[PDB]
């Protein structure tokens, strides 16, 4: 059921959050 | 009554549910068509422009 | 190694021969990128 999702950091499509150091899992993106 | 449509047919969710489309061969969008207005005449008091 | 790509992936003939794409969620085109008020006393220029 769970999907393996592939991505790349190409803004503004995918970019890490500010202070993502405290974020884990899907929330850091 | 037929087997294929090489036409200016537009893709959409409803038609895909019943038939198989291809990748678009030309891109488009809805747009507005109006009667091009006529050109402008200088105008009185245009000497201040 | 995966099952799906929700990414800014571009469709092309070669990749379709090996994987199945969807209907595009945004259209685009190649383009070129290059490097890019009068003063108060400008009547003296």
């Amino acid at each position: 059921k769970t999907v393996v999702v592939t991505t790349i950091l190409e803004s503004p499509y995918v970019m890490m959050k500010k202070n993502h150091e405290m974020l884990e899992g899907n929330e850091r993106y | 009554k037929a087997d294929i449509a090489i036409a200016p047919l537009t893709i959409t969710l409803v038609r895909e549910e019943v038939i198989d489309f291809s990748k678009p061969f030309m891109s488009l969008g809805i747009s507005i068509m109006i009667k091009k207005p006529q050109k402008s005449k200088p105008g009185v008091f245009s000497f201040l422009d």
